Formats: C-alpha cells, structure tokens, sequence
C-alpha cells in the first residue's frame, strides 16, 4: 500500500523528533539525571 | 527505504559509557520494563526474583520472590501500580505494588494454559495481554480471572508481543516467522507477515505506533508497516550471524537497539540501515532492552546478570 | 667481610 | 554523602536488606541441586515422581484465600440473576447488595467480621444453594464449596491458612525433595508441549538431566515410538547448551519388556542386530545403541539404569549419579582436571 | 683494587649454570605453551595464567641478568644505577606477584569447594581481570620499597675505584632488617598459613569424597582424577614450601648477622647457598607449568597437540 510514502512518513516523523531526543542529540551532562554525584 | 532515507546526514559515531550498573542477580536476566514515569525499572531473572530498581540512585525499591523459579518475561503497569510475571508455570502472576500494608503480594494467579507464557504486556490497571506457549495469544482481566478474548492462529509459538502507545492494538511474533497485528477491542487479527527466514524472538512498536521492528534467530532485524502490510526495511550487516534476542527504538526513532548473540549490543541508524554504534558492555548473551519513555537512558540486561544503564 | 649479595 | 534528609540513608538500607535476603535466599538457591526430566512418551515418569517423593510462607497466601472466596460467592450471586434464580429469603438481596459494596471499595482480598456474616448468610441461602448447584452453567472456582463451607475458620482474626487452605488456591511440575542430607529439584518438564528450541535455554545449568525411555515401546507404532525417543535423545545430547551436562538414562518397564522379549522379536525394532534372545544381551544392545549417540564423550557421561515398579534402589541411584556430575563439575571448576 | 670477589670452584659453578640453563629452557617452553593454550570456569583460568605469567616473568628478566652479574662477572654492576633499581623491583614484583597468585589460587579453591554461592558471587571475569590487575599493581606497590632502599654503593679499597662499585642496600641494618624481614614475614607466612590450612581441608573434603567413590556403581574409570587432584593439591603446597623457604632463610641469613658473627666458611657458604636459592626460586617458576601438565592429561594432550 504505497511503501515509498509509508517510509517517507517514518522520515518524517523522526526528523520531526529526531533533534529534541536525548539520545542522538546527546546530552550537555548538567541536564542529564545520570550524573554520578558519589564518592 | 535505505535509497530515499540516504540523504539525511548521518548520526556520526555514537559513544555511550555505562552510567549505571544493577547489580544483584545470580541468574540470566529475561525482562526489563520502565516505568511511565522514566525512574523505576523492574527486571526479572531466573533466581525466583524480581526487582523493581531505581535507576537514578541504584537502589533496589523491591525484590519479589516468585513461586516458580522459571521466568521469561515481565511487564510494568503505567500507573506504577502493578507489575507482572510469567514464565514455564503457565502462570502470569500479578503484583500489586502500591499497597496498604506495603508488601507486595501475588494480587491473582492468571491461570488456564497448556504452554509457557512468553510475554506480558499492561494495556491499564485491569487489561492484560500475554503471548502463551500453545500458540496463542490471549487478553486477561485481572479483576475476573477469566481471560477475555483469545487469540488463536498461529502454527509455531508465539514468542513475543508488542503494544502499541496508544494501547488500542499489539503485535506479536512467532515461530512461523509471521508477525501478526491483533485487535483488542474487536478480538481478531488483521494483519499478518512474513520475510524471515525462521523464528522471530523480539518485537518492538515504532515510537507513533504505526510501524514495528522485528529481530529473529536469523540476524535480522526487520521493520514492518502496519497500514502498507508488507517488509520495509531489512537491519542486517554482513560478518554476524548470531541470534536477536530483544529489540527496542529510541523515542524520536532515529536509534534501533538490538540485542545480538554476539555477546554485546548493536545500535542502528533506523535509516541507513548502518550500524551506527556498538554497545560492547557484556560477557554473555543481551537478552532484554529498553529505553526510557522519556527518552533520556537505556538500560540492557543480559545473561551475565548485570543491567548496565547507558546514555 | 660482609657480601653485598641480595 | 548526602543522606537527602534522613531519606537516602533508609533508601539504602532497604537496598542493602534486599540484598541480604537476596544472597540468602540465592545461597539457598545456589547451593540447591537441579535436576532435568525428559521423555515425550510416558516412560516412567510418573513411576520415578511417586518414587522420589515418597522418601509464614503460608501466611503470605492469606490474601489469595480471601480473594478466591469472595470471587466464589461473587460468582454464584451474578449468575442467579443471569439464570433467573431468587433468593430463598428475600432478605438476602440486602446481602447481596452489602457483598458488592465492601468488594467494591477494598483495594484487595480481606475479610472483615461483617463480611463473613454477609457471604455465610448468602451460601446458607437456599437459592444461592440452587445456583452454586447449576455451577456447570457458569464459571466458578473449583475451591468455591471448600472455602465457603470452611468460612468461620477464615474469618478468624488470627487466620492463618493451612497447607490444604494453600493448596487449594499444568505445566512443569517441581518436586522439592530431599535425600542423603541433599536437596533434590526435580522438574517434570514433559507436561507442557511446545517447541523446546525456545525454552531450553532456560535449563543451561541444570546439573543433571534424568532421561527416561521405556523398553517395552520398541514395537509400538505412531515409525517406531523407540526410533521416535532414540531421536529425541539424540537432540537432546548433542545439544548446543548442553555440552557440559550429563544424562542420567533411565531404561524403564524392564519385566513388561521381558515378557515381551520372551514372546516377540527384537529385529523388528532394529533390523541391524543379530543377538541373543536373552535379557542381558538385549539389554546390552539397547543400552549401547542410546550410548553411542552422544557426539561428545570427553565432557560428559550417560548414566544408565535398568528399572520397574519394583527394585527401590533408585534414589541412591540418582544421588550417586549426581555426586558424580557434581565432583567433576566442581574439578574441572578447580585448576585440576 | 678488587676484592669481595668469592673464589670458587669452577666445576660448581659450570654445574650450576647446566641447571640454570635446562630450568631456563624447560620454564620458557612450559609457560610459552601454557599462556598460548589459555589464550586460545574462567577465573581459574585466568589465574593460572597469571601466575604462569608470573613465573614467565620472573625467569625472562632475572634469569640471564642474575646469570651474568653473578656468576661471570661477580663484582660489577653492568646494568647501571636504574638497573640495579630495576632489577630489584621486577624481582620483587615477581615475587610478591607468584606469592599473592598462589594466595589467590588457594583460596579461590577453598572458596569453589566449601564455599560455593560466595564464590559464585566473588567470580566474574570483570572482577577477575580487575583482581588480577590489582594484585600486579599491589605487586609493584610492595616492590616501590625496593626501589628506594637499594642502589650502588663503592666498597673499593677507598670507595673511588670505578670497579668497587656494587649493588646493595644503601641504608643501615635496622631499616633493612625491618623491611625485609617484614617482607619474608607477610609475603611468605601468609602464603604458608592460606595454602597449607585451605588446601589441608581441600583435602579432607577430597580423601572423603574418595572414600565415598570407594559410587562404584557409577563409577568409571575416574577415581584416578581424584587421586591425581589430591597428588597436584600436595604438590601444589610442597612445592611452594620447598622452594620459597630456603630464598628468604637465606635473607633472612643476611637480615640478622651484623658481621661480628661471618667468617669466611660462612661467607662461601653464603654464595653457595645463594646459587642454591635461585636454583629452587626457577625450580618453582619452571615446575608450575609442569604439575599443572602431568595431572590433567587431556589438557596436557592439548598441550601436545598444539606442540606437535
């Protein structure tokens, strides 16, 4: 049923979310919960 | 889709060390869930427990001890309420943590199968699916006892299951290397598919909930469509050829985790279909993943009984 | 005479 | 250090309290003996289970027990509006009503004295008697009738439920016995039937799988029911998971199969085998044609036992068998060997 | 002006060379082989491979250094002042390294066999490479004392020849006695008490295990892997007693006498006996690979399988 747009809204919808993701954006370390803060 | 999706410039080399490690277990580790609040995971193993950490602090918030030593999965409720657990008992037991006395107790037996459970899934805080081992699937209401709609029709059995965001359909796998896409309210199938080789182990929703990955004992990750109805992409790499044993997306979707037999973790560019990352953290066999709702960690647990968080 | 020898 | 105000630190003496019933309850584990049982046609296993078990957790199932008796009279209440069957004293609808209302406000299985009066009074009733008696016309707990009858020992407030209480709250089976100061796991895996290339991994481990064929079903026809289990022990034994673990071979219904020796043949089974028509050769071909399928012979070791309804020298079997697998498990996990 | 220089007879010293040379070719070729067959549980594993490593060690670097500036050229130093600083630290390192390895070894076994949930938890090969790791770093933290105490000092005729120079601890006889004779004191009657205790209650646990196989209905022909395990377990215990006693009596030797008590039969002796100790020191860094070999003979058809 139409491949090439069902794959094109797959694109769509991640390069829409793709740069507010906290994993392939990355993280500044400051923000991130998974800081240490141990001894 | 590897022909269009080649334009976007690539994720560049991904590096993650482990931020966490879980440790606790004396047995290979089957299941990991989040929560819905991005915090408490629970993670079940072969030594007759489960336990529900706290990611941030590493602390084990509980520990239940099951009846039967044989889990293969576990699933935790979005309210936080209940979680679950399933295994060769043919017994999906259920587990109320938020209560008044503040232990945990089994709330009900989800009995009335002849084969292991193999996945458990929360739809709300009386919905419950699972993916048994007479080749079914099946919907329980826990208030009952008695399983609401049945799924019949698969061949081989059913070796995983997958709601969707939005809890109004699943998909589960299957030895017949046909993934199928059930329906909850209504109680039949409506779609099926095919393109493996052999026996599927590891199905995960793509994060809108129109679209799932597929990883199978044949090296293959493969992402389906649910509206189209056929194969779209083919996550395969030449030089592996172990088994998948759990796959999972990252929020935005542009990362695909899979776990091979290779004894460490892939990471996919869901695009290029190119192995953007290696996640070389364990000793044995990755068996289950996962990532945060919130998007933020990834948490992988394995046969060598360390849950090592990433990110 | 002390050896040196260790 | 920061103990974020008294908080963290208890946080993590909770932790470290799981931990300690963690590493107490996996040294009881680890130190536990678990042992494999396999065959798809019946070849003494029920046979062997009868002859292994032969020779406050209660509390924790308090809440189950009240769950199931309140889900029971629940049950027979609903259906006798479905069925059209009135109370035998109209006073019960009251009851009825009372029932719904204190299940439907508690946040799990309980009992209260005021419960208890409402769920007596209704299974004393002579409707609520009538429907429970049409049960096949429903669905409703086998243990309905035990825990109903038995309701003023529940509703005590010192309950504490029995053996029999817990038992009545079909897959593997586990036996969890004991012999020569060892415990024994036993996991009667043959009751399940599905695809054993996705669970079998679970069973990497085990430190002895006790398989059982029967001699006497060397004729039998679905292709031969032998040549079916010589198959099954061949996918068994030169299995990729269990390279390591030993096979303790059972050879069961050993008279049957003199008897049946006695009257018929053995090349219709094998066609290759020219032997004696005696017991102890045949015997000695059998046992050396399952023997001599492993593909493996340094790593491990089929031990082979002839057995009936009859010769209760098996469980010293078994344990001599498993202290063997365990010496060289723990040999080879030394620098030795 | 040379003196210090111990005349001895040359057919003694030949002799000792011959069986310098055949532990140092029979040592190199057992843990040549050895680490390549590990390297193609695993904690035990690992273990054995860092003590054959060890010993590896310990026979590369002091073996021909030892050899030519004590047996040829008795007087000089010919390696330099970080030589003499080198060499002593790598020797100790050893030491303390083949010490802390058999430590670990014993009671790792006394852990796999009374202990088996806590050894369970004790083992993982992250925390197996991380142990080892650390014992090769407390090794050479144990083995910065020979760094600073050591160095070369000028025992000529009056301490400015360039040839009276020799390589000895440049510090008094109390300091000296203390530090090394709490090195002989932790690093050898630790190791003394962990492996004759442990591998003593190995041994019950064996001899009874034997007299409970004496199981015949089950048993092949494998009574004589527990036979073989109690022999390699004595071994094991024999072995090191034997060979790391006589080494630190001899420093000990040179720990106490201040002097006023040699002679010259006991200077001689002294050099004799030094010989002697490093012949048992190689006899132990060269007979691991060899008791490990001769008691598992199906890794030792590995052995000679992958030789031949």
């Amino acid at each position: 049923m139409l491949v090439s747009k069902c794959c094109e809204e797959v694109r769509d919808y991640v390069e829409e979310r793709s740069g507010e993701d906290p994993l392939v954006k990355g993280i500044p370390e400051d923000k991130n919960p998974f800081k240490e803060l141990k001894g | 889709l590897s022909q269009i999706t080649n334009n976007i410039d690539p994720v560049g080399r991904i590096q993650m060390r482990t931020r966490r490690t879980l440790r606790g277990h004396l047995a290979k580790i089957y299941a990991m869930h989040w929560g819905t609040d991005s915090r408490l995971l629970v993670s079940a193993s072969q030594d007759g427990k489960l336990i529900i950490w706290d990611s941030y602090t590493t602390n084990k918030v509980h520990a239940i001890p099951l009846r039967s030593s044989w889990v293969m999965t576990c699933a935790y409720a979005p309210s936080g309420n209940y979680v679950a657990c399933g295994g060769l008992d043919n017994i999906c037991s259920i587990y109320n943590l938020k209560t008044r006395e503040g232990n945990v107790r089994v709330s009900r037996e989800l009995a009335g199968h002849t084969g292991y459970l193999s996945c458990c899934r929360f739809l709300d805080d009386n919905q419950i699916v699972t993916s048994s081992g007479d080749t079914t699937c099946a919907l329980w209401d826990i208030e009952t006892g008695q399983q609401t709609t049945t799924f019949t029709g698969h061949t081989g059995d059913v070796m995983s299951l997958s709601l969707a965001p939005d809890t109004r359909l699943f998909v589960s796998g299957a030895c017949d290397a046909s993934a199928k896409l059930w329906d909850v309210r209504e109680g039949m199938c409506r779609q099926t598919f095919t393109g493996h080789e052999s026996d599927i182990n590891a199905i995960c929703f793509f994060p809108n909930g129109n679209a799932f990955a597929t990883g199978s004992d044949d090296a293959t990750c493969r992402l389906f469509d649910l509206r189209a109805d056929q194969e779209l992409m083919t996550y395969s790499h030449d030089n592996i050829i172990c088994g998948i044993t759990s796959v999972s997306f990252s929020k935005s979707g542009r990362l695909l985790l899979a776990g091979y037999d290779d004894f460490n973790c892939n990471v996919w560019d869901a695009l290029k279909a190119d192995r953007a990352g290696v996640l070389a953290g364990h000793d044995n066999r990755v068996s289950c993943l996962g990532v945060t709702d919130d998007g933020m960690a990834v948490a992988t647990g394995s046969w060598d009984s360390f849950l090592k968080i990433w990110n | 005479r002390r050896p040196y020898i260790l | 250090g920061c103990t974020l105000s008294a908080e963290d630190k208890a946080a993590v003496e909770r932790s470290k309290m799981i931990d300690r019933n963690l590493r107490e309850d996996g040294e009881k584990a680890a130190r536990e003996v678990k042992l494999l049982l396999l065959g798809a046609g019946e070849s003494g296993k029920s046979t062997i289970v009868k002859q292994m078990k032969i020779i406050e957790e209660c509390k924790q199932y308090k809440a189950v027990v009240y769950s199931n008796t309140i889900q029971s009279i629940i049950a027979i209440i609903r259906a006798m509006g479905r069925l059209k069957i009135d109370f035998g004293d109209s006073a019960r609808a009251d009851d009825a009503r009372q029932l719904f209302v204190l299940a439907g406000a508690a946040e799990e299985g309980f009992m209260t004295a005021e419960l208890a009066g409402v769920i007596k009074r209704l299974w004393k009733d002579s409707g609520v008697q009538a429907c429970f008696n049409r049960s096949r016309e429903y669905q409703l707990n086998d243990s309905a009738a035990y825990y109903l009858n038995d309701l003023d020992r529940i509703a005590q407030p010192n309950y504490i439920p029995t053996q029999q209480d817990v038992l009545r709250t079909t897959g593997i089976v586990e036996t969890h016995f004991t012999f020569k100061d060892l415990h024994f796991k036993m996991f009667d895996v043959g009751g399940q039937r599905s695809e054993r290339k996705k669970w079998i991994h679970c069973f990497e481990g085990v430190t002895a799988i006790i398989f059982c064929v029967a001699l006497s079903d060397y004729d039998l026809v679905l292709m031969n029911r032998m040549h079916e289990s010589m198959k099954l022990f061949d996918s068994i034994c030169n299995n990729k998971w269990f390279t390591d673990t030993s096979i303790i071979l059972f050879l069961n219904k050993k008279d049957l199969f003199e008897e049946k020796i006695k009257k018929s043949p053995l090349t219709i089974c094998y066609p290759e085998y020219a032997g004696s028509n005696t017991y102890e050769e045949a015997a000695a071909y059998i046992q050396c044609q399952f023997e001599d399928l492993n593909k493996r012979k340094d790593t491990k070791e089929i031990y082979t036992h002839f057995t009936c309804a009859t010769d209760t020298k098996n469980v010293q079997f078994v344990f001599d068998a498993v202290t063997d697998v365990i010496i060289k498990n723990n040999l080879k996990d030394c620098g030795l060997f | 002006n040379s003196d210090l220089d111990v005349n001895t007879d040359i057919y003694s010293k030949v002799l000792v060379t011959a069986i310098y040379l055949a532990l140092f070719v029979v040592g190199t070729v057992g843990n040549s082989v050895t680490l390549f067959t590990l390297a193609r549980q695993s904690t035990v594993d690992y273990y054995l491979g860092s003590l054959a490593l060890s010993d590896l060690l310990i026979l590369l670097l002091a073996m021909p250094v030892e050899l030519y500036n004590f047996i040829w050229v008795h007087h000089p130093w010919a390696f330099g002042d970080a030589g003499c600083r080198g060499y002593y630290f790598l020797r100790d390192a050893c030491t303390y390294a083949t010490a802390l390895n058999v430590v670990s070894l014993s009671v790792e076994r006394y852990l796999a066999i009374c202990h088996p949930f806590k050894a369970k938890t004790l083992m993982s090969r992250s925390r197996t490479k991380k142990f080892i790791s650390a014992i090769w770093l407390a090794s050479a933290l144990l083995a910065i004392p020979m760094l600073f105490t050591m160095g070369l000092q000028n025992l000529s005729g009056d301490g400015t020849h360039p040839g009276g120079l020799v390589c000895t601890p440049i510090v008094d006889t109390a300091t000296l006695k203390v530090v090394i004779q709490v090195n002989t004191f932790m690093s050898f009657l630790f190791p003394m008490l962990v492996a004759s205790i442990l591998n003593t209650v190995i041994a019950n646990k064996l001899t009874v295990m034997v007299h409970q196989a004496a199981n015949m209905t089950i048993e092949p022909g494998r009574v004589q892997a527990l036979r073989r395990g109690v022999l390699v377990l004595r071994a094991v215990v024999i072995a090191f007693v034997v060979c790391w006693l006589p080494y630190h009596v001899r420093r000990l030797m040179f720990c106490y006498i201040s002097d006023e008590q040699w002679t010259t039969f006991l200077f001689d002796f002294y050099h004799y006996f030094y010989m002697l100790t490093n012949a048992l020191v190689y006899v132990s860094a060269a007979i691991n690979p060899i008791l490990y070999n001769l008691v598992s003979a199906n890794f030792r058809q590995v052995f000679l399988s992958t030789l031949a």
